[PDB]
């Protein structure tokens, strides 16, 4: 019963996280940023995740 | 137009029936009207100067606006479009 | 009576045979294949350059305090002044704000129609701004003559008198047409097969210019959004205005100036009306003559091609024999060739050919020359070449005699 | 200057046949491949100033970093940039940013709050052209060709001599020609002898297909072209090969429809390009089309295209070559006569002088025999020839 609670306010911990963008990669720059094309806006040099 | 170009109706050669349609239809309603309610005779909103290019029309668009105490307001196809819609 | 292979001939055919070697080659291949990858992904950057100055040029932590005292301002336009009196601002395409202008600026300073600089939060007005200069139709001018002289052009001396009457003469000498009573033409059409030399001759008039030159690209004029190709085209011709005695070249004026047909080019269509009404109609267009070239002339529309926005009408022939022997003069001019070479023959024997092939037959004579070693090309090289690039590209001749 | 960013590629091995000389070749070039790898491995590894300025630069920098347009240079540290958006913004540009760069139409970096101006992107191409760029250059060398030899001599000197020996055309006076059309039947050797330029040509190569330079929207299409060959002028020396030119390239002719109206100004970009106002620079075109007579004459003209190599259909000797180049790797048998396939009537290509190759092989595989036969050859040949339905006259002339 534990289980299926944590289970559950997990899952309602990680809907309440903002949707994250989707677009397109033109070229790493440095090895640490990349070009990327959102959909509506223009394009954005943006930092890469750890992992 | 506020340059006034100076085009008089004589240096508009070969249309002597159109200049004076486009007067009678474009000028002589303008600054007459109470003859023409008179009359009870309705003027034409509009005149469609139409013909092979280089006949003349902007040429006489230019003399009426030239001989035509009215403010010309000119303007063209191309300039009402716009890329935002409704622009227009 | 074919039959399908099993697991057993597989694997005897893939063995019984070379597997002394195979087996190792095959493995070193596609090892190595994977070391080149594994490479390229540890290096895989290509640091992308960006416009870092050098450290002392900028070496400044004032910027942090600029960045944080100064603040973004919005451009735009005052469409109205209403009487405190407040102003009518249309930010591009956000949307219309009526806003009053901050302390720093005196009232004085803003009038309708200038553009101007509104913070993002109030949209109050905090400083003016010079009026809009495209970047795309101020970089359409010219700005570096070329290195190609009336003197390159062979063969069209009667075409280059014409050009030069129409964009250069009335320039230079606007007496020797006042006095006269003669309003020089303010455009002409090079038409004419291609590779005869329209661009060539436009070319030399940006050289010898003296005056604004702006080469209209057929790119820019075409553009992807409604009315954008007008507003280029209305732009490019404000700007010829802004300046004196400004020259227009709208190379390859096919591109945009096809003939009206009832959506088809539609856009392209807005545009080409845009720049009629430009050259020809009311508000007379002024000291901007217009030079086009097309190597198809029947595919502009009739307005496009009436005497009135291209007066002067220039036919760029095929060269006729003296014309055909300057041409080749002026690009055997540099070229290593002999003494005795009869340019007379040469051009006898290119019967219709533009300077263009001209231009080729020399250069594959200089190839010629060039295959056998030898520093000089002879006639027989120029003769070769004339095979090569007008007959190349016997019982037919047999008739003629 | 940015120059040829030329195709990389490992060193060739000639052994070919399955012998210790090419695995000693082989092991070499995989000693020199682990060899970088460690190297450049431990570099970093066994790595252990310049830091402050960049972690200063990063943090005024901050993230993400808008890319947008600038449209005017007002004073020496003010600009108006006009977000992709379309809205302009009057923002200011800091120190760390070297001014001569700054130009009108150049893409601008920009802080994604305060929009200062803080770097120009300097590549910003176009993704649909930067794929063109040639990075792993094919293995179809000159040696991969059966004769095409005027051929590979016209091309040679056309788009390889030129870089490697260019006092000849120096001393001479006469420009190198720098415009090449590939034209003649299907399966001849044009796409190859592109393909061995590309091998061994030192400059940067980009391919297209001459369908790919058309794009949906309106101007798309001109200003792809005027991005490749602006992308192509970057790497001075460079070589621009439009396959399927016919594609794009037909006679332009008065159309009532946009679609061939956008496609003929696409053509026209590109003639413009080539040969018209400004020089066209560095740049060498080579164009393929098994189809020569429908092409727009302003593009085949000289001057663009300045050599019309022409690719007929093999003849003996190019035969016997072509079956020696698709035969070598094959385990011949001692019966085998090429010549016998060699005479044909008039109408055997390399893709057929090859499609036999494979055929033969495939039929030997039947019978389980990976060493072909001349019995194998006749039938690949009369299976594989079956191309043309009756493409001659009847029993007329004597
Ligand atoms: N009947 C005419 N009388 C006087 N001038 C004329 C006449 N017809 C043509 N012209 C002259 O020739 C030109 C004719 O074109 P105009 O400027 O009148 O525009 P348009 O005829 O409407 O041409 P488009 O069809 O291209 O709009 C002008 O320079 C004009 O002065
Ligand atoms: N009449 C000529 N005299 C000398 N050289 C010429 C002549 N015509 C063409 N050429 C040579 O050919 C080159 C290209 O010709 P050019 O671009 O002028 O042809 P065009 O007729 O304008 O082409 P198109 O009609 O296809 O636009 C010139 O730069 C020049 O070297
Ligand atoms: N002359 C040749 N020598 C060697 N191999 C050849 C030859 N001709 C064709 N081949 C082989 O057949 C293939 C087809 O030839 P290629 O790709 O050059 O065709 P193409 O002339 O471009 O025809 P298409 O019009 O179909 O594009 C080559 O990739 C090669 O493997
Ligand atoms: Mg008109
Ligand atoms: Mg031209
Ligand atoms: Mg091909």
């Amino acid at each position: 019963l534990n289980a299926k609670v944590r289970l559950l306010r997990e899952e309602l911990q990680l809907l309440q996280e903002q949707g994250s963008y989707v677009g397109e990669v033109v070229r790493a720059m440095d090895k640490k940023k990349v070009l990327v094309k959102v959909h509506p806006e223009g394009k954005f040099v943006v930092d890469v995740d750890k992992n | 137009v506020d340059e006034r170009p100076t085009e008089q109706y004589s240096d508009i050669g070969g249309l002597d029936k159109q200049i004076q349609e486009l007067v009678e239809a474009i000028v002589l309603p303008m600054n007459h009207k109470e003859k023409f309610e008179n009359l009870g005779i309705q003027p034409p909103k509009g005149v469609l100067m139409y013909g092979p290019p280089g006949t003349g029309k902007t040429l006489l668009a230019r003399a009426c606006a030239a001989q035509t105490k009215a403010t010309f307001l000119k303007l063209a196809g191309p300039q009402l479009v716009q890329m935002f819609i409704g622009d227009g | 009576p074919i039959r399908a292979l099993d697991e057993g001939d597989i694997a005897l055919l893939k063995t019984y045979g070379q597997s002394t070697y195979s087996r190792q080659i095959k493995q070193v291949e596609d090892d190595i294949q994977q070391l080149l990858k594994k490479i390229n992904e540890l290096t895989g950057i290509k640091e992308s350059d960006t416009g870092l100055a050098p450290p002392a040029l900028w070496d400044l932590a004032a910027d942090k305090q600029t960045l944080q005292s100064e603040q973004p301002l919005q451009v735009a336009r005052c469409t109205k002044i209403i009487n405190d009196p407040k102003y009518i601002i249309n930010v591009k395409q956000f949307a219309k704000f009526v806003v009053d202008l901050s302390d720093q600026v005196a009232p004085t300073d803003i009038e309708e129609g200038m553009r101007v600089g509104v913070d993002r939060n109030k949209y109050q007005i905090h400083i003016p701004l010079p009026p809009k200069i495209d970047p795309t139709v101020t970089m359409m001018q010219v700005e570096e003559k070329p290195d190609v002289t009336y003197s390159d052009v062979g063969g069209c001396k009667e075409q280059i008198e014409k050009l030069r009457e129409v964009v250069e003469t009335p320039l230079l000498h606007p007496e020797r047409f006042v006095n006269l009573g003669i309003e020089p033409p303010k455009g002409v059409l090079l038409f004419g097969p291609p590779g005869t030399g329209k661009t060539l001759c436009a070319r030399a008039v940006a050289n010898r210019t003296d005056a604004c030159f702006i080469r209209v690209i057929g790119s820019e004029l075409v553009q992807k959004y409604v009315g954008e190709g007008a507003r280029m085209v209305r732009e490019l011709f404000e700007m010829a205005r802004t300046k004196k005695a400004c020259l227009i070249f709208f190379d390859e004026i096919d591109a945009i100036g096809g003939a009206r047909f009832d959506g088809g080019d539609n856009e392209v269509q807005r545009t080409m009306l845009e720049l009629i009404n430009q050259l020809d109609g009311f508000d007379p267009r002024g000291n901007i003559k217009v030079l086009m070239a097309t190597n198809r002339p029947d595919t502009l529309d009739p307005a496009l091609m009436r005497p009135g926005r291209l007066d002067r009408k220039i036919e760029f022939s095929l060269p006729d024999l003296e014309g055909r022997t300057h041409i080749f003069k002026i690009h055997a001019r540099s070229m290593s060739v002999e003494r005795d070479i009869r340019f007379e023959l040469l051009a006898r024997l290119c019967p219709n050919s533009t300077g263009a092939e001209i231009r080729s037959v020399c250069t594959e004579a200089g190839m010629f020359a060039i295959r056998a070693r030898r520093k000089i090309a002879t006639e027989k090289d120029f003769l070769e070449a004339v095979n090569k690039v007008i007959k190349s590209y016997t019982p037919r001749y047999m008739t003629y005699n | 200057t940015k120059g040829p960013d030329a195709a990389s590629k490992l060193p060739l091995v000639t052994p070919h046949t399955q012998c210790r000389l090419k695995l000693l070749k082989l092991e070499r070039i995989k000693d020199y491949l682990l060899m970088e790898e460690e190297f450049i491995r431990n570099q970093e590894q066994m790595k252990p100033k310049q830091e402050e300025e960049r972690s200063k630069v990063d943090d005024l920098r901050g993230t993400p970093m808008s890319v947008g347009t600038l449209e005017e240079i007002i004073d020496d540290n003010h600009a108006i940039v006009s977000t992709s958006v379309g809205s302009e913004h009057y923002v200011s540009i800091l120190s760390f940013v070297d001014k001569d760069l700054l130009e009108p139409g150049c893409s601008v970096l920009l802080n994604h709050k305060v929009h200062a101006v803080i770097g120009v992107l300097m590549d910003d191409t176009d993704p649909l052209v930067t794929v063109m760029k040639v990075e792993k250059a094919p293995q179809e060398t000159y040696a991969d060709i059966g004769g095409l030899d005027n051929q590979i001599q016209e091309i040679k000197e056309s788009v390889e001599l030129p870089l490697t020996h260019p006092e000849y055309y120096e001393e001479m006076g006469i420009k190198p020609p720098k415009g090449v059309i590939l034209y003649g039947p299907p399966g001849t050797g044009k796409t190859l002898l592109a393909k061995a330029v590309a091998n061994q040509t030192s400059a940067t190569f980009l391919r297209v297909v001459g369908s790919e330079l058309i794009q949906k929207y309106l101007g798309d299409g001109p200003k792809l072209v005027r991005e490749l060959f602006r992308v192509a002028e970057e790497h001075a020396p460079s070589i621009v090969f439009i396959d399927e030119i016919d594609a794009i390239g037909t006679k332009r002719y008065d159309s009532n429809s946009g679609g061939e109206r956008e496609i003929q100004r696409t053509m026209l970009e590109l003639l413009n390009q080539l040969d018209g106002f400004d020089s066209r620079g560095d740049v060498k075109v080579i164009m393929a089309t098994n189809r020569i007579e429908t092409l727009d004459p302003a593009l085949i003209r000289p001057g663009r295209i300045d050599r019309k190599i022409e690719f007929p259909l093999p003849d003996e000797k190019t035969k016997k070559r072509i079956f020696q180049i698709h035969t070598s790797r094959m385990t011949l048998a001692d019966d085998v006569t090429l010549d016998d396939l060699i005479m044909a009537k008039d109408d055997l290509s390399g893709a057929d002088i090859k499609a036999i190759c494979t055929e033969a092989g495939l039929m030997a595989l039947r019978e389980r025999r990976m060493k072909v036969t001349n019995e194998d050859f006749k039938k690949s040949k009369e299976n594989v020839l079956y191309k043309k339905q009756e493409g001659t006259p009847e029993g007329l002339y004597l």
